[PDB]
RNA sequence: AGAGUUAAACAGUACGUGAAACUGCUUAGAGGUUAAGCCCGAUGAACCUGAAUAUCCGUUAUGGAAAAUUCAUCAUUAAAAUUGUAAUAUUUAAAUAAUAUUAUGAGAAUAGUGUGCAUUUUUUCCAUAUAAGGACAUUGUAAUCUAUUAGCAUAUACCAAA
RNA sequence: AAGUGCUGAUAGAUUUAUAUGAUUACAGUGCGUUAAUUUUUCGGAAUUAUAUAAUGGCAUAAUUAUCAUUGAUUUUUGUGUUUAUUAUAUGCACUUGUAUGAUUAACAAUGCGAAAGAUUCAGGAUACCUUCGGGACCCGUCUUGAAACACGGACCAAGGAGUCUAACAUAUGUGCAAGUUAUUGGGAUAUAAACCUAAUAGCGUAAUUAACUUGACUAAUAAUGGGAUUAGUUUUUUAGCUAU
RNA sequence: AGAUCAAGGUUAUGAUAUAAAUGUCCCAGUGGGCCACUUUUGGUAAGCAGAACUGGCGCUGUGGGAUGAACCAAACGUAAU
RNA sequence: ACCUAUACAUUACCGCUAAAGUAGAUGAUUUAUAUUACUUGUGAUAUAAAUUUUGAAACUUUAGUGAGUAGGAAGGUACAAUGGUAUGCGUAGAAGUGUUUGGCGUAAGCCUGCAUGGAGCUGCCAUUGGUACAGAUCUUGGUGGAUAGUAGCAAAUAAUCGA
C-alpha cells in the first residue's frame, strides 16, 4: 500500500552491503532490544532527550476514577461567543435590559476562568465554579457569576 | 524517392562501439549489457589504464542529432493507419516504423498511404513474401 | 482517477443538486452542514488576465534583443580591434610606418 | 586543476510549488510574469511564497487580519495573506476590510462579507493592484505551531524548556530522576 | 531407407515451444610468447549504411500551349459564420460582466448567375537570356578569423666600455 | 621598446539569428566649391587659410608640493608664442564590397538520388576472423594494505535476501479549521463498495502541583506588552530623471 | 547604568568573496587506520611500540622513480591542437 | 636544443551549477507602393506579397566547471498486476526463442528485418508488488575436463578338445 520507488531498496539494490556498511555490518540487534540499557550503555541517550525516567516521585491512589477531577473549562474569552455575535450588536446600542443569561453547565463546561478581558457588558453567568478573576472582572462589568447547582 | 529531412546537419559521434561489462568475456553467465562494479578491488571501477571504459554522461551525443538515424531522421513507432495522419506535417522531422506487430495485411495499407504523405518509411520490404 | 465521465441527466435528478451540494448562496440541506468548496483561482483565464489593460500600464521591461554576440578578437595580429578599442594606437601607427 | 568549487554551490531553495492543484499552479504561471516584467519586491514575496508547504504558510485568524488593520493610516489597503484566514470568536465585532487570501474559512467568509467587505482571490488582487500599492501581505507565526516546541535540547544548560516526546502528561511519567532535586538531579 | 497420414512429423509417444552449459559435422581464416582472453589505434578479407536539383553579380528578362472563372474595373443573388454595435431575458438593489435570443453595419466568405466574361486575364506545362540549369557529397585550391610554431630582420633608446 | 618589415607552416571554423525578436551601427567604394604648386603626362600629385579647448613645443607669470636645494622635481594653471600633431565640419543614392552577430567562405575537379534496374565517394573494433604496435595480474570479500603462498567460486538455467504490522517523531501532499474525525453502530439501499447519519469518543481548545488547593497581560481593546534589527505598503519635501 | 535631544565630511589596514546566515531530519556511515617531513618517549635495535604538527594513503586514476598504497610531478567529463 | 601526462591553454560536444530573457497574437514585424499630415523631412494611414506556438513541466541567451569507497539525494530503466485509456495489435501469425537484419541510447535498455513458433499481447496516466543476481562450502535440476574412455574389473590353485 506504500510506493516503492521511493523507498531505498529499490535503489540500493544492487549495490553490494545495501546502505549499511561494509566495515560495521547490519548485524542483527548490536545494541540491546528495546530499552536496554538506559541506565548503563545508553544514559546519555536517556538523560538528554528523558531527563525524569528511573525513578519515584509519589503518590498511588489505587483506582483513580475519572469523574473526581472532570471540571471542564472556558474563559471569559469566549463567554460571549456563546450567546450569538448577532445578539451582542443589540445590547452594544448602548441599551442596557440586560445582562444575557449564561448557563454554563448545561453547554458542557463547568469552571470559568478567567483569561478573558471581556467586553463591558454585564453577564449573568451560571456555572459550577469560580476564578478569583472571574468574579471580578464580571461584578467590574455589573453582572455575577452565579452558582449552578 | 522521400527527400531527407530539414537541410540535413553532420551527424558526429563519439564512440560508436558499445560498453560491454567487465569479465563478459570470461563468463557465459554474464551478460555483455554494462553494469556498474561495485566492488572494492576492481581495477575498472578504478579506471586503470588499458582495461575498459566506463560509460559517463561526457560521451552524450550531440543535442542537435541525438536520436536521428542515419537518414537524418527520428523513428516514430507507427501502429496502424491513423498514427501516419500524425506524421502529415512532422514528415520532415520524423520517419516510420511500421511496427513487428502490424501485419502484412495491414502493412500494405500503411506503405501506399505513407506513400502519399511523402514520409520516409524505414522499414517497407517487411513481410514481403512475394507470397499468399 | 480521471475526471469526467459523460454523464446524462434527467430532469428530476439536475433539479436536485442545488439541494445536496447547497449553493454557492447557503448551504446544503441533504448534507449537513455541507458548504461547497471555494477556488484558489476565481476567474482563472490567464489570457485575458494577461490582456488585460489594467496590467500592461505597470509592466516594465520587455527586453527584445538577445546580446550573444560573443567571440573575442586578437588585438595584436587583429589591427580592427586595436583601432576599435584603443583608438589612439592607429595614430601611432601611420605615425612610425609613415 | 582549480581547487575549488566544491559544494554547495548547489543553492539550496525551492523554485516551483509542489502542490500539483491546477489552481496554484495557475496563479503562479500569472506571478511568474508579473515579477519579472515589473521588477517588484511585492512580486517576488507572492511568488516566492507561493511555492512554501503548509508549515511556512501558517493560519493568520481573522483578529490578526483586524488587529492589524487597526494599526491605522491605511483604510482602503487590502490585506493580502498568501495562505489561511481562520476565524476568532474572541474578536466579536469585526471592521469593514477587504481580504485576499488562499482559502478563507466559511465562518470567516460569513463574516467579513456580512461586514461587509470583500474577499479576494489572489487573481483579482492582481487584476487589482498588480503593483501591491495600498496592500498589506502578512503572514502569520511560522513556529506558532506545537512540533516547534521542542527544538532544541540539552537538560543540563540553563535554556532548553524543550519538551520531551512523552506519551502521556503525570506522575510516573518522565518526572522523577533529573528533573527534581531528591531523585538524581535537577536537570 | 522408401512410401503413407495430417495444415504441420522442424507435432511420431525426450510427442507444444525447445534456451543455456557442453559439444559431433560442415564452411572460413589462422597458429612457436601475456596459457588464453581483453583495452585502444589502424588493417586485409567480407558484408553493410548514407548520398544531391530552382540558381550568378535573380524563386530575374522573355516567348508557347492548354483549360477554365465566388478572381477583374467585374456585377448582382443566396447563404452560413466571424468581428464590432444596439435591444431583451437570465443579475450578487444598480452598472459591469457573462450567456442566450433579436436586430443594425462593415469588410470578408463560399455556392450560383454575370463587360471580353479567357481583350491583353486566370489557375497549370513549354521557349531563349548573365554564373551556371548546379544546388549535394568527397577532394586538391584560395584568402579570412582563433590558438599556435618556426623563420629573416628597417630602426630608435640605454650603461660604462675610448 | 616600437610594427620595423615581413615571409613561412599547423590544427580548428558553434550557429533550424525568429524553426517566438534588429543583419544594423560602423567604417570602405562609385555622383555635386576652389585655386595654383608639382610630378607623370594615362592617372596621380600637391596647396593654404577652413572653425577648436587646443594636447605636445617655446617664452613668461603664477601657485600646490618636494629628491635635494646653485638647483632640480613638480602642482594649479594662466598668458604670450610659434613650431608641429590630432579630431570634428562626408549628406543622397549605389555595390558581389570589408567588419559583427562563438568571422569558412568565393574557384574548380570527381560522381548523375539515376522508372523497376543500378554504380561513385565517404564511413562502419557494429558482434567476431587476418595482420602489427601500445597498454594490460582474478573476481567477490574482510582489511592499514589483496594478483596474493587469505577465504568463496568447475560451468549453466530456474529460485534467492531490507518486508508486513504496531506505535511515535520529522518532512512533504491534500481536506476542513478552534476545531476536526463516517466506520463501533444505525439508516437507506444497486451490493464485502458508494451514499447518508444520531448519541458519544479521541485528539486539540489551559496549565501547574507529590497532593489538597489554585487556574494566565493595568483594561470595553492589543502576536515576547516594551526595546532593538526589520521584507513590505502608506508618507515627506528636495533638485531630479522620461512624458509633461 | 540607562531613556530622549544637540553637533559629527570623504566611514576609518591590505587583499578576498567559488554566496553567505540559519532551522529541522542530530537523518546515513564511522567510532580497527596505516604512511611521511620536522619534534619525540620507551627499546639495544626493529618494516617494533606510543604521542605532537602539517600533509597524504584509506577513497585515487594518470606522468616519473625498470618494479611499489604513501616518494616527485599532477588530481581525472568525451576529443583535436 | 629536444622528447615527454588524464596538468596548462584556445576550440567543438555532454552534463552540472549559477544567473538572465520571452508570453497583449481580433498582436508584433518586414519589404514595396499608392496616398498622405507634411518639418525642409519623417511619421501616420490604404493596397500587394511576406514572416511570426513552445509538454511555458517549454524555448532562448550567458559564464564557470567535472576524482570518489562507505554513504545520502535526484532522474531514468527492466519485471508483473489493478483502475482508466490508445475507435491499440493479433491465425493475413501473439508470447517466447534464435540470429554476421539494420539502426537508437552516455548507460540501464529499446525498436526493427528474417528465421522458427502457433494464441494471445502492448504504448500511455494513475496507483501498487512475492519487482532486477555472479557470488552466499547459496537451493534444485542439467552438463563439462579429468576420462569418454583414464583408475580399474588381480583373494578363494584351472581349465583344454571336439560336437
Amino acid at each position: 500500500m506504500s510506493n516503492i520507488k521511493r523507498k531505498k531498496t529499490r535503489k540500493l539494490r544492487g549495490h553490494v552491503s545495501h546502505g549499511h556498511g561494509r566495515i560495521g555490518k547490519h548485524r542483527k540487534h548490536p545494541g540491546g532490544r528495546g530499552n536496554a540499557g538506559g541506565m548503563h550503555h545508553h544514559r546519555i541517550n536517556f538523560d538528554k532527550y528523558h531527563p525524569g525516567y528511573f525513578g519515584k516521585v509519589g503518590m498511588r491512589n489505587f483506582h483513580l476514577r475519572r469523574q473526581h477531577k472532570f471540571r471542564p473549562e472556558i474563559n471569559l474569552d469566549k463567554l460571549w461567543s456563546l450567546v450569538g455575535a448577532e445578539k451582542f450588536a443589540e445590547l452594544e446600542k448602548e441599551k442596557s435590559t440586560k445582562a444575557p443569561v449564561i448557563d454554563l453547565v448545561k453547554f458542557g463546561y463547568y469552571k470559568l476562568l478567567g483569561r478573558g478581558h471581556l467586553p463591558a457588558r454585564p453577564v449573568i453567568v451560571k456555572a459550577k465554579y469560580f476564578s478569583k478573576k472571574a468574579e471580578d472582572k464580571i461584578k467590574k462589568a455589573g453582572g455575577v457569576c452565579l452558582l449552578s447547582a | 524517392m522521400t527527400i531527407r529531412p530539414a537541410y540535413r546537419p553532420k551527424i558526429v559521434k563519439k564512440r560508436t562501439k558499445h560498453f560491454i561489462r567487465h569479465q563478459s568475456d570470461r563468463y557465459a553467465k554474464l551478460s555483455h549489457k554494462w553494469r556498474k562494479p561495485k566492488g572494492i578491488d576492481n581495477r575498472v571501477r578504478r579506471r586503470f589504464k588499458g582495461q575498459y571504459l566506463m560509460p559517463n554522461i561526457g560521451y552524450g551525443s550531440n543535442k542537435r542529432t541525438r536520436h536521428m538515424l542515419p537518414t537524418g531522421f527520428k523513428k516514430f513507432l507507427v501502429h496502424n493507419v491513423r498514427e501516419l495522419e500524425v506524421l502529415l506535417m512532422q514528415n520532415r522531422v520524423y520517419c516510420g516504423e511500421i511496427a513487428h506487430g502490424v501485419s502484412s495485411k495491414k502493412r500494405k495499407e500503411i506503405v501506399e498511404r505513407a506513400k502519399q504523405l511523402s514520409v520516409r518509411l524505414t522499414n517497407p520490404n517487411g513481410r514481403l513474401r512475394s507470397q499468399e | 482517477g480521471h475526471v469526467g465521465r459523460f454523464v446524462i441527466w434527467t430532469e428530476s435528478a439536475f433539479a436536485r443538486l442545488n439541494d445536496l451540494f447547497g449553493t454557492w448562496k447557503k448551504p446544503s440541506t441533504l448534507k449537513k452542514g455541507y458548504n461547497l468548496p471555494q477556488p484558489k483561482m476565481a476567474n482563472t483565464d490567464l489570457s485575458r488576465l494577461l490582456k488585460s489593460e489594467e496590467i500592461r500600464k505597470v509592466l516594465r521591461d520587455p527586453r527584445k534583443r538577445v546580446f550573444r554576440s560573443v567571440r573575442r578578437l586578437n588585438p595584436l595580429t587583429n589591427v580592427r580591434q586595436l583601432i576599435k578599442l584603443n583608438p589612439y594606437a592607429e595614430v601611432l601607427k601611420r605615425r612610425a610606418a609613415l | 586543476g582549480i581547487d575549488i568549487n566544491h559544494k554547495y554551490d548547489r543553492k539550496v531553495r525551492r523554485t516551483e510549488p509542489k502542490s500539483q492543484d491546477v489552481y496554484l499552479r495557475l496563479l503562479v504561471k500569472l506571478y511568474r510574469f508579473l515579477q519579472r516584467r515589473t521588477n517588484k519586491k511585492f512580486n517576488r514575496i507572492i511568488l516566492k511564497r507561493l511555492f512554501m508547504s503548509k508549515i511556512n504558510r501558517p493560519p493568520l485568524s481573522l483578529q490578526r487580519i483586524a488587529r492589524f488593520f487597526k494599526a491605522a493610516n491605511q483604510p482602503e489597503s487590502t490585506i493580502v495573506v498568501v495562505g489561511t484566514v481562520t476565524d476568532d470568536a474572541r474578536l466579536l465585532v469585526v471592521p469593514k476590510l477587504t481580504v485576499c487570501a488562499l482559502h478563507v474559512t466559511q465562518t470567516a467568509r460569513e463574516r467579513i462579507l456580512k461586514a461587509g467587505g470583500e474577499v479576494l482571490t489572489f487573481d483579482q488582487l492582481a487584476l487589482r493592484s498588480p503593483t501591491g500599492k495600498n496592500t498589506l501581505l502578512l503572514q502569520g507565526r511560522r513556529t506558532a505551531r506545537t512540533a516547534c516546541k521542542h527544538f532544541g535540547k540539552a537538560p543540563g544548560v540553563p535554556h532548553s524548556h524543550t519538551r520531551p516526546y512523552v506519551r502521556s502528561k503525570g506522575r510516573k511519567f518522565e518526572r522523577a530522576r533529573g528533573r527534581r532535586s531528591s531523585c538524581g538531579y535537577k536537570k
